[PDB]
């Protein structure tokens, strides 16, 4: 069975960036005066924010930004009767995006606004939504056109049957499967990709993280704009009344309160975006190791590009992420037989040269280990080792020779 | 956000001043001298000699747009990044390059095999 | 030297040295003078071990990759894709540096091209042969079997293919003579 899942991982979120004097002091003089006598506090803050805004654009380009040349498809579309047209992009729409590309922006919901004037600017990224696109459309062309080689230097054509046959060769399954079996692959495969596309649509409850990451964001930003209007102990919370009402030698040690409370605010507004942007951090590199290993390549590491066997894998962008489809293939319906160890035919121990001995009840063949094939025991499937009293478990049986019978045929 | 106004009936809608933040864009001190100036999320009609370009970004002064495409040298944003070039020497903004386009020949009955390394 | 600089504040004091502060007032008003300064550089101390604690953070990181590297490309061949370097991996080698380390990787490139026509089988006898490692390359008269990183043709022969199946259910089979090396010699030395 042939089965297709989801893997979603943020990469990135919104750059910001804040101003010192605006912020704390609403235009006022003498609230600059005193501010000034404090320190260098806002330039460690404003330091330690362009640091994450640029960190968060090298984010995005780790990524997505991992190939040489941008490919494309050709204008005939048909890979061996796999159908891809869920994944590649669509030219009617006016962007060059998939139908799940498409699902996965829409599902995502980005007056608030104009609330985040107070000293609060937040910045475009660098690569826009259509650039990483066209990132993810020279990928998606990359492998199913050249297969793992342009991963590695140039890229070499081939059919993609013989791509499959080469992906099954990896994992211990003879091309001669895939051959024989290839309308039902071709069929289970369109079958998986067209119930993902709705399984994400049913679930409203799938892409979480993208979710989690701009309510943190929103919510931050919304907590600053609240705190900006409190009192931290004085009589007013708004500095134009309270000078115009009091002497100065009063208002000084009135408003220096004001001027704590907002600075401590802004302290823990930034030291919270660092930490969040560690935690990106790391699950960006997460997902830029990933597409290095299950979409370049085949990987051998366990649960590591899905479940079960891995196949292939497919990059999607999405909002403030990627969103991984792994192609792998699973077992299936099972039989029991009896194995032997070795097989002894004329004292001597025959052991599998690739395998595994397996008998229905009467006769002794040898197969594959990863499906059902079985095959006369001839001495080019076994290869000699020792006498028959050393391995325990051994069994009594015959080993046909493909070249006696042929020369004491026809010699004589 | 909005007021009454207290003699008519009628409704105000009040936006706060516009602000933001400028940047400056330049090469190496001993390339050049002259910079390039970019006002952040402003409109080009609130910043005050020719060379001003609008970008989603922001408003842009001292940088012509070339319509041609090359790698990205000094981001300034929304795919757009700018660089020191002749055309003599000047400060140039365009929009980013991904990399050389490329069409693989794909058949369903052919293959590429390496002969070097 | 951040640190260092904002050591000579005021913090809303009349001065920024403790000794002028002391030589120049009576304590039950100097006390609450310095109170602001002990209240800034507490401030100023969190602030810098707070950064610290984050820098160590990102530093164990990428030591850890960088140890992490070290045992898989350095001390054995890594299959993992673009991890030791781009390309096919081969070796890796390490250099020391200050608060760091540099590894060279060892890699191998394909380099030059050439195209050819492929069949998934070669029909003989009404059954099937598939390759044993490689792939069918006819160059546009005859068919040879290769290697799939290096061209490099030889005779399809009955031990550089196997038999599975009719002729009947490969989709693009082709016809072609598999050569047996046993049959020859023993129609020429039995007679
Ligand atoms: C690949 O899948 C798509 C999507 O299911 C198929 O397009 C459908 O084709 C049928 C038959 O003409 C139409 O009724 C549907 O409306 C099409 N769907 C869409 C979304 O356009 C497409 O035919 C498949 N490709 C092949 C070669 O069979
Ligand atoms: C497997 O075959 C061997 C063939 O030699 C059997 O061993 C012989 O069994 C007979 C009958 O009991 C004895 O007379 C011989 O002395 C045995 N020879 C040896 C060398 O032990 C053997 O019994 C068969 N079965 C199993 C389970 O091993
Ligand atoms: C593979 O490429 C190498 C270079 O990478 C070729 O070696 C060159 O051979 C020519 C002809 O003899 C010499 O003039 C050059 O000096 C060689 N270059 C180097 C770096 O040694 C080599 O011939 C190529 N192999 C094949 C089979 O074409
Ligand atoms: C494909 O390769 C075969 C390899 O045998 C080429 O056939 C040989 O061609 C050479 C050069 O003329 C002759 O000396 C040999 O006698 C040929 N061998 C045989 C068995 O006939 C063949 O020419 C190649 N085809 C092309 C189009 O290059
Ligand atoms: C070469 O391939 C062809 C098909 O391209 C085979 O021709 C078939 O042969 C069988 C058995 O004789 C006939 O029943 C079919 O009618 C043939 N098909 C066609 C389309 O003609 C042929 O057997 C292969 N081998 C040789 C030696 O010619
Ligand atoms: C297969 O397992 C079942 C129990 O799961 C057992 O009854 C049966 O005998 C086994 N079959 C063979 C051929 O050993
Ligand atoms: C086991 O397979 C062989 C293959 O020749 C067959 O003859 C035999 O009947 C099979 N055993 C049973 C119990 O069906
Ligand atoms: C105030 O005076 C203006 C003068 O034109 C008039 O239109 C308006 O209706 C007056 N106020 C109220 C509350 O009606
Ligand atoms: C800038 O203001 C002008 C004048 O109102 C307007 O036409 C233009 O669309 C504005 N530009 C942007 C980018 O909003
Ligand atoms: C191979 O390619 C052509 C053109 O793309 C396609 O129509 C055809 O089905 C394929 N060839 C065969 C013999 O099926
Ligand atoms: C190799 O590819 C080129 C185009 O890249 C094509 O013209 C040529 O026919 C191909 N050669 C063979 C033998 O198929």
């Amino acid at each position: 069975t042939i089965s297709v899942t989801t893997e979603i991982l943020p990469v990135s979120m919104t750059k910001t960036s804040v101003d010192c004097t605006m912020y704390i002091c609403g235009d006022s003089t003498e609230c600059s005066n005193l501010l000034l006598q404090y320190g260098s506090f806002c330039t460690q803050l404003k330091r330690a924010l362009t640091g994450i805004a640029v960190e968060q654009d090298k984010n995005t380009q780790e990524v997505f930004a991992q190939v040489k040349q941008i490919y494309k498809t050709p204008p005939i579309k048909y890979f061996g009767g796999f159908n891809f047209s869920q994944i590649l992009p669509d030219p009617s729409k006016p962007s060059k995006r998939s139908p799940i590309e498409d699902l996965l922006f829409n599902k995502v919901t980005l007056l608030i606004c104009a609330q985040k004037f107070n000293g609060l600017t937040v910045l475009p990224p660098l690569l826009t939504d259509e650039m990483i696109a066209q990132y993810t459309s020279a990928l998606l062309a990359g492998t199913i056109t050249s297969g793992w080689t342009f991963g590695a230097g140039p890229a070499l054509q081939i059919p993609f049957p013989m791509q499959m046959a080469y992906r099954f060769n990896g994992i211990g399954v003879t091309q001669n499967v895939l051959y024989e079996n290839q309308k039902l692959i071709a069929n289970q495969f369109n079958s998986a990709i067209g119930k993902i596309q709705d399984s994400l649509s049913s679930t409203p409850s799938a892409l979480g993280k993208l979710q989690d990451v701009v309510n943190h964001n929103a919510q931050a930003l919304n907590t600053l704009v609240k705190q900006l209007s409190s009192k931290f102990g004085a009589i007013s919370s708004v500095l134009n009344d309270i000078l115009s009402r009091l002497d100065p030698p009063e208002a000084e040690v009135q408003i220096d309160r004001l001027i704590t409370g907002r600075l401590q605010s802004l302290q823990t507004y930034v030291t919270q975006q660092l930490i969040r942007a560690a935690e990106i951090r790391a699950s960006a590199n997460l997902a830029a190791t990933k597409m290095s290993e299950c979409v370049l390549g085949q990987s051998k590491r366990v649960d590591f590009c899905g479940k079960g066997y891995h196949l292939m894998s497919f990059p999607q962008s999405a909002p403030h992420g990627v969103v991984f489809l792994h192609v792998t293939y699973v077992p299936a319906q099972e039989k029991n037989f009896t194995t032997a160890p070795a097989i002894c035919h004329d004292g001597k121990a025959h052991f599998p040269r690739e395998g595994v001995f397996v008998s229905n009840g009467t006769h002794w063949f040898v197969t594959q280990r990863n499906f059902y094939e079985p095959q006369i025991i001839t001495t080019d499937n076994t290869f000699v080792s020792g006498n028959c009293d050393v391995v325990i478990g051994i069994v009594n049986n015959t080993v046909y020779d493909p070249l006696q019978p042929e020369l004491d045929s026809f010699k004589e | 956000d909005a007021v009454r106004d207290p003699q008519t009936l009628e409704i105000l809608d009040i936006t706060p001043c516009s602000f933001g933040g400028v940047s400056v864009i330049t090469p190496g001190t001993n390339t050049s001298n002259q910079v390039a100036v970019l006002y952040q999320g402003v409109n080009c009609t609130e910043v005050p000699g020719s060379n001003v370009f609008q970008t989603r970004a922001g408003c842009l002064i001292g940088a012509e747009y070339v319509n041609n495409s090359y790698e990205c040298d000094i981001p300034i944003g929304a795919g757009i990044c700018a660089s020191y070039q002749t055309q003599s020497q000047s400060i140039i903004a365009y929009t980013m390059s991904l990399g050389a386009e490329n069409s693989v020949a794909y058949s369903n009955n052919s293959i590429a095999i390496p002969t070097n390394f």
